[PDB]
């Protein structure tokens, strides 16, 4: 959902506020 | 090689750096 | 020196580390 | 809470099982 | 310049830019 | 406590992430 | 597996640790 | 401000960065 | 990609970690 | 030994115990 | 030129060296 | 002994060595 997204190469700054609180 | 067990440390170093003050769940378990 | 804006992002690591696969909520606004 | 708790000193292990999920 | 003032207590994402090539 | 000479290793890392695919010049000697 | 956008975060550190006091340039971008 | 338990963390970096293939022993404990 | 020149620095710190006070001998050369 | 062990996808936590001094 | 060349498999201490100031 | 010798002020790369094996 996120690590599997983000550890594979990187995600942009915009995907990472979807997890943010 | 590690894995995500030792890769997710480093991928809430930037989550919360982009959130600022804000805070973030973690759950390395899809 | 730096501030909690760094030291947090390894406090996770350690977190996430004795959860396992296990996750958690990261606030770093009290 | 936490943070101002564990990155004085570090806390305990069990301490941070409090936020686990 | 850059290290005593983000060293300190880090610096605002813009203030980082000024160092961006 | 460390020092700069610890502390920069870990503001780079912010640096080009905030940078992107640019670059910068990290000098820890004013 | 993460990239160069996290891999070159930690060659820095071991960078001006070789460099000492001296500085250097950056450019994760060839 | 965090304590040895996690400057150490990064002492050991540098410190076999330095042996290069050799080895070293880590005591957090004098 | 990088190699055990830099998986090994962060081996440790979970290696100390489990250990608490405790110490251990690192040596990167089977 | 240790590192081409705990390098290639963690060890467990008993595991790092074996290393413990 | 220098990521490509050491986050491959590490350069040596000398060739870090090259991108010092 | 090494901790609280270079995690004071970080040593110098020759008294790192003295803790290599």
């Amino acid at each position: 959902g996120i690590v599997e997204q983000c550890c594979t190469s990187i995600c942009s700054l915009y995907q990472l506020e979807n997890y943010c609180n | 090689f590690v894995n995500q067990h030792l890769c997710g440390s480093h991928l809430v170093e930037a989550l919360y750096l982009v959130c600022g003050e804000r805070g973030f769940f973690y759950t390395p378990k899809t």
